């Protein structure tokens, strides 16, 4: 009989982790603050990473790992891509982005940004870019104000080029991105769910006004607010592979496989190797696994780029069932086993 | 912290301190003549604790016998080791108790208690660092409840800075002598809650049921009930008597095991229960049984209740990863039990030596919340005669007011809220 | 890297390397303490005699 | 030369001063007589070894160290020890009774009777000394004695000597081996009331040493003296530069300037390598660049922590045995690739290096093998807190709802200096959060 306790609430993921953990009649559930666990499903900020690790004849085990941060905060995740020698500059699935802290906080990358924003003026290409910080968005040909924008808020920005010319799905001529979910154990195994979802926009994209957000920023929430048209083609605005697949067959002459998924297998695996060493639990004296939600932008040539990664992630909710056994089959029980897979293993060694 | 002066008081503090000192002198190897005869050096290297050394290398158990009765400490005299105790520490009055607090507390003790004193003050102007005493005695009776209780407090005043533990008996109906107990015991353990440190809360309840329904020995006598008491006096005194890694003393108990100073009644518990056995019982098997209720000798479900600190000992040659491992696995397996806001409150020990008949066995000091189950109890009992003034008479007609009697009632349900306040903290 | 300060002798060496560059109260203090808990200790222990006078 | 005094407090304290002499001796060739064949300079000395030993007109070589504990069964068995003769009897010094694995009963009630006895004692041997550079002090947090007579002693040192340095090795508590529940009571009192008066510490968790016994000796429950073995072989390599002939860490003064930046953010991680079985049947000995690695493995820090989720302050590397520079710098070239060692901004990437070149010593019939080389490395990281808030969780805890204080209030204590003690360690704990994370 393993033990455990939830420290997230509001996790849908662990929530239903919780249960099916229950459901088993092996795992009891504990009170929020004993630490006799053999397994914790921690909060999202200032986990309690220093107290793992150090009780006598309990293997621990928890659902994040140390370090994670630097991936799933766009500030870091630019500053990690820029970086590191396994990305580089020269990275040719990353937006090209730099980061602006506002006035009154004043490192920053202000004067590089329009280094390049000028020989982009100069240039005749496409120099519309977008803002992000991590509601707060602004997508403008104009640098100045994208700055303005910055330091009237408190935060620390990322300033990345727009993808002018997306992918855009017919019927509709409408923009989209792809979320794919990515479970790493604690033998830092990488396992991509065989199932992703589109996050589509219900508006046909419209390259003059980058001033109206719904036909230009794909996100559950925003289609289910300001959006004439949510759930019009698809239901939930949310398209899934089997579909997705199809449509690329019938339109493009291509599969998924072929023409997204073995970037976005590349990608996944070069940002989880880059900052394996920093994070692994190999031989450490309390364990991590996480879950990782990376989102995927397609422009018309079917190239795959990577906007974020996210580090605390839902899933969709048909597939929240699924998901969350598998979690439970690869992460959890891999550890402390009880009395098909859904998963893409990444792996991968040329020699040279 | 080296020398302990034991007393005990009445006719169940001392046939228990009798078959006590039976035990361990056996175990140190020490013979009625007194002669060390033993085989191992782990026997006396702190056999100073508990005994004197005598012209010609004779051992004398450091031990005060106290009655108002002259006929139990005879046969305390008479019996196997009678010979062995110092004949100036038997003080005894001719008049008796009558099972009555007051008489052992106010009137008929009084005249006693200063004798008893001059000999405890001989013994312990003799010790180089004594750490205090332990008192054996009931609380349903006269003599032990009223006088001991007496003797404890006169020995606060003379030694405050020494540390007072007792091993109470406390009474049951199953069991009873009188139906007095309940108020007897009732004025004790309002002294007991003031002037000890530490308490072991031996309930004859428990006795009762164990020899009964686990012994199958269906009509249970004081010699049965006392077998096992003294199997757990020798347990809780193995780490005072014995070298280990854990070498322990009287307040380095209090400290570790009493968060709060009131709430210092320990329920013991031992494995495995024997009756005047072949089959080794393995380390799984002890810490099972240890922490099964039917081995607590204080009558009280310890799942009614939570464990404020726990200290265990292993008597016998096994792996004490074994132990760590074990204890470790009740542990984690029942968390709910322990509380969490006393960090690590289960401490273990072994010892190499196993007692007299076992080649493993194991003793359990648990400070429970549940051990308000037996203050309720006696408490019943008690306001279900006080309600009425039923035999009182008894009592005041020996200067009591009835309002020492209510004074008593409300400490020790006092006790109990305790208890319960900690139980769902 | 760049390796400084070498010195050396029969029964070792030690040196420097670089990867990059940057970029009490008194005695009677204590008495007292002392002395304030060491009379803290006598004040107890005379609530209890008292009571026990009592 | 300069001379330094070494006091060991309570049962630990002694238990590893017996430890550590006894491979001091080892390593010096001193007998257990007190006599050296090598020193030719007979009834005197200007080496330095002498630091660690006086001489007598006899020959004899003669710890500057001073044994206190509240109560003499462990002392007693260093007066009738194999070390008999070493010891000068009033280097030995024993209460009557213990303080109970209570802070204040050891700080306040029984302290205040023997402290001075204690000082006079420790006169007696700053007299014979030339030049006293300061102390040596090896204690436990969780004792009562370790931590509460500790601390004062540490008091009147800073009192008395005020220009001397004072450096501290800490057990620090793990309940695998602890003896008492109030283990994070004291140690939080004592750090609380020793940090102003410590320079260096060097903090050992006995859960870490009792894992390294456990896993690379394959003793299945490690005694005190397996790991007290342990940690003298840890303690030699610290102090083998102020023994020997040398040009870091030559003085007390050097520990502090080179480990401590700050004076608060003070004790420096001890990570060890390689601990192998001396049972081992057939072992293929570890090279300098796999001993440097070993360096940045948790599994050998004195203390389970994660560097690479803090920042280094400062890095030195000891090494005992058939070392190089080049090699060195050849290890640590290829170290620093592939791992995650990132300093402070306001410091210099880098390592200082000390090199003696015979191997560690190994007392006969010990658990440890003999081995061609070793290292000790010293990192000042902020990972170190971790400990901290491991402690101050415990704490927490426990005085919430005022658990088991009475016992410390009846020794004349005030309830104020448990959350004085704990508003420090919040501070602690802050200052190495600022300086370490961004
Ligand atoms: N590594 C190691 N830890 C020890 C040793 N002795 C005790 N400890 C640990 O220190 C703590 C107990 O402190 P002690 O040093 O024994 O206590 P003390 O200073 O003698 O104080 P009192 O005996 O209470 O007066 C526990 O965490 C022990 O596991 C030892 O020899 N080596
Ligand atoms: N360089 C870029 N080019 C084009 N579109 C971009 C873009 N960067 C972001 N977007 C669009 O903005 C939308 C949301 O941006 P982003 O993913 O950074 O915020 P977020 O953190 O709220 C998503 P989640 O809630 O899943 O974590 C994306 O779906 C995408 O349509
Ligand atoms: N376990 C045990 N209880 C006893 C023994 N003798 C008496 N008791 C209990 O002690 C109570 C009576 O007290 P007793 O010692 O005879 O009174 P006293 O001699 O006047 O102090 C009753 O509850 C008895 O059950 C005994 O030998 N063993
Ligand atoms: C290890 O088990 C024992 C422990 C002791 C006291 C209790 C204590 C303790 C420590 C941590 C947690 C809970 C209790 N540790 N103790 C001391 N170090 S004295 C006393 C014992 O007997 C008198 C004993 O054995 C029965
Ligand atoms: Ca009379
Ligand atoms: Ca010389
Ligand atoms: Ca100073
Ligand atoms: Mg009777
Ligand atoms: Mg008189
Ligand atoms: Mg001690």
């Amino acid at each position: 009989m393993y033990t455990f306790v939830v420290r997230d609430e509001n996790s849908s993921v662990y929530a239903e982790v919780s249960r099916l953990l229950l459901a088993t009649g092996q795992w009891k559930r504990l009170r929020k603050d004993n630490p006799r666990f053999n397994l914790m499903l921690g909060e999202r900020n200032r986990l309690p990473f220093g107290r793992l690790g150090h009780e006598p004849g309990l293997v621990q085990l928890v659902n994040y790992y140390r370090g994670a941060d630097k991936l799933c905060r766009k500030a870091s995740l630019v500053k990690l891509i820029k970086t590191s020698p396994e990305l580089s500059e020269s990275c040719t699935w990353f937006p090209e982005s730099y980061v602006i802290y506002p006035t009154n906080l004043k490192t920053d990358e202000r004067e590089v940004f329009l280094a390049a924003y000028n020989r982009r003026r100069e240039g005749r290409e496409g120099n519309v870019w977008i803002a992000k910080s991590s509601e707060g968005i602004l997508i403008s040909s104009e640098a100045s104000e994208l700055l303005d924008f910055i330091d009237e808020q408190g935060q620390v920005h990322v300033i990345q080029k727009y993808l002018e010319k997306p992918l855009l799905l017919e019927p509709g001529h409408r923009k989209f991105d792809i979320r794919s979910w990515v479970l790493v154990d604690h033998l830092y195994n990488i396992y991509l769910y065989r199932e992703g979802v589109l996050r589509t926009s219900s508006e046909p994209y419209n390259s003059a006004n980058f001033q109206d957000k719904t036909c230009h920023l794909t996100n559950h929430c925003i289609q289910k607010e300001y959006s004439k048209n949510y759930g019009r083609y698809e239901e939930g605005n949310e398209m899934f592979f089997e579909e997705f697949n199809q449509y690329l067959m019938d339109a493009l002459n291509t599969t998924l496989e072929n023409s997204i998924l073995l970037q976005i297998k590349h990608i996944i695996r070069s940002c989880l190797m880059c900052i394996e060493p920093a994070i692994s639990t190999k031989h450490l004296h309390y364990q991590s696994f996480q879950l990782f939600g990376f989102d995927f932008m397609v422009d018309e040539e079917l190239k795959v780029w990577l906007i974020e990664v996210n580090g605390a992630p839902a899933c969709a909710q048909k597939l929240y069932a699924e998901l969350c056994q598998g979690i439970v089959d690869v992460a959890i029980s891999s550890v402390f086993p009880l009395a098909t897979s859904i998963f893409i293993k990444l792996h991968h060694h040329h020699h040279h | 912290m080296r020398e302990i002066v034991h007393i005990q008081a009445g006719q169940c503090g001392n046939q228990i301190g009798a078959k006590f000192w039976e035990v361990i002198s056996d175990e140190h190897g020490i013979d009625p003549t007194g002669s060390y005869h033993g085989d191992s050096d782990l026997q006396l290297e702190r056999i100073n604790v508990y005994y004197n050394e005598a012209t010609g290398n004779k051992y004398v158990p450091r031990a005060i016998l106290v009655d108002l009765e002259p006929g139990t400490m005879d046969s305390v005299r008479s019996g196997p080791f009678g010979q062995i105790f110092r004949p100036d520490n038997f003080v005894f009055g001719q008049s008796g108790a009558g099972n009555n607090w007051a008489k052992g507390h106010y009137t008929e003790g009084a005249e006693l208690v200063d004798s008893v004193l001059d000999v405890v003050r001989k013994e312990s102007e003799s010790c180089d660092c004594l750490q205090g005493f332990q008192l054996t005695h009931s609380l349903g009776g006269g003599t032990g409840s009223g006088m001991g209780t007496l003797l404890i407090s006169k020995i606060r005043e003379e030694y405050p800075d020494r540390i007072m533990n007792t091993f109470s008996v406390m009474p049951s109906p199953k069991v009873s002598d009188t139906v007095v107990e309940p108020y007897n015991a009732t004025l004790s353990v309002h002294q007991l809650v003031e002037n000890t440190d530490e308490t072991y809360c031996i309930d004859n309840e428990a006795l009762y049921d164990i020899c009964f329904r686990t012994l199958k020995l269906t009509t249970p006598t004081y010699g049965d009930l006392n077998h096992l008491v003294s199997a757990t006096m020798s347990g809780v005194t193995t780490c005072l008597r014995f070298p280990g890694q854990l070498n322990a003393d009287l307040r380095k108990l209090a400290v570790n095991m009493v968060p709060f100073p009131r709430l210092h009644f320990f329920m013991p518990g031992f494995a495995p229960l024997t009756s005047r056995q072949y089959r080794a019982l393995t380390v799984p098997e002890l810490t099972q049984q240890m922490f099964d209720s039917k081995n607590m000798m204080a009558a009280c479900d310890p799942r009614h209740g939570r464990y404020l600190t726990v200290a265990a000992i292993f008597r016998g040659r096994m792996s004490m990863k074994e132990v760590d491992e074990q204890m470790l696995n009740v542990q984690n397996k029942n968390s709910s039990y322990f509380v969490e806001w006393i960090p690590n409150n289960v401490k273990t020990a072994v010892c190499d030596i196993p007692p007299r008949g076992l080649k493993m066995s194991a003793t359990f000091i648990g400070n429970s919340t549940a051990i308000q189950e037996l203050f309720k109890r006696i408490s019943e009992q008690f306001t279900a005669m006080f309600r009425r003034k039923a035999f009182l008479h008894w009592y005041t007609g020996e200067g009591m007011d009835e309002m020492e009697f209510t004074e008593a009632e409300s400490n020790m349900n006092d006790l109990v809220s305790e208890y319960q306040q900690y139980q769902d903290a | 890297m760049e390796v400084i300060e070498l010195n050396k002798c029969t029964s070792g060496q030690s040196f420097e390397v670089i990867l990059k560059p940057p970029s009490d109260p008194s005695l009677e203090e204590i008495q007292k303490k002392l002395e304030a808990a060491e009379e803290r200790r006598k004040y107890q222990e005379a609530e209890l005699l008292k009571h026990l006078a009592e | 030369m300069r001379e330094c005094i070494s006091i060991h407090v309570g049962q630990a304290g002694v238990q590893i001063g017996n430890a550590c002499w006894e491979l001091y001796c080892l390593e010096h060739g001193i007998q257990p007589d007190g006599q050296m064949p090598s020193d030719k300079t007979i009834g005197g000395g200007d080496d330095s070894f002498n630091t660690f030993f006086s001489e007598t007109g006899a020959g004899k070589h003669v710890p500057r160290a001073v044994f206190v504990d509240l109560e003499p069964t462990v002392i007693d068995e260093v007066r009738t020890g194999t070390y008999r003769q070493l010891f000068h009897p009033e280097q030995l010094i024993t209460g009557k009774e213990d303080a109970a694995n209570n802070y204040a009963r050891g700080h306040y009630t029984i302290g205040k009777e023997i402290i001075d006895l204690v000082l006079d004692r420790i006169r007696k041997l700053a007299d014979q000394c030339t030049g006293l550079q300061g102390f040596l002090v090896f204690h436990s947090f969780g004792g009562g004695t370790g931590s509460g007579f500790t601390s004062l002693l540490m008091e009147r040192l800073s009192v008395d000597y005020g220009k001397k340095s004072k450096l501290e090795f800490s057990i620090y508590p793990a309940p695998q081996v602890s003896t008492a529940v109030v283990e994070p009571y004291n140690s939080i009192l004592t750090t609380h009331t020793t940090l102003e008066h410590s320079d260096c510490a060097f903090m050992v968790d006995n859960e870490a040493i009792y894992d390294i016994c456990r896993r690379n000796l394959d003793i299945e429950r490690p005694t005190y003296t397996n790991l007290n073995r342990l940690i003298s072989q840890i303690v030699s390599s610290i102090t083998a530069s102020l023994r020997f002939d040398g040009a870091l860490n030559v003085d007390l003064t050097e520990f502090q300037t080179n480990l401590v930046p700050y004076p608060r953010i003070h004790f420096p991680l001890a990570t060890y390598a390689p601990v192998i079985s001396a049972e081992k049947a057939y072992h293929e000995q570890l090279s300098v660049a796999e001993i440097t690695n070993a360096c940045f493995e948790p599994a050998n820090q004195m203390v389970k922590c994660d560097p690479r989720h803090g920042k280094y302050m400062a890095c030195c590397l000891l090494y005992r045995g058939d070392v190089v520079p080049k090699d060195v710098n050849a290890a640590i070239a290829t170290i620093k690739t592939k791992r995650s060692i990132q300093f402070v901004d306001w410091c210099p990437t880098g390592f200082k290096v000390g090199i003696n070149y015979q191997p560690p010593t190994v007392v006969p019939g010990g658990d440890l093998a003999k081995v061609q080389r070793a290292v000790c490395m010293l990192s000042n990281t902020t990972a170190i807190a971790e400990a901290w808030a491991r402690l101050d969780h415990k704490f927490d805890l426990m005085y919430a709802k005022r658990a088991f204080v009475h016992w410390y209030v009846g020794e004349g204590m005030e309830e104020g200096e448990f959350s004085e003690a704990r508003e420090d360690m919040a501070a602690l704990e802050k200052d190495y959060e600022e300086v370490g994370v961004d």
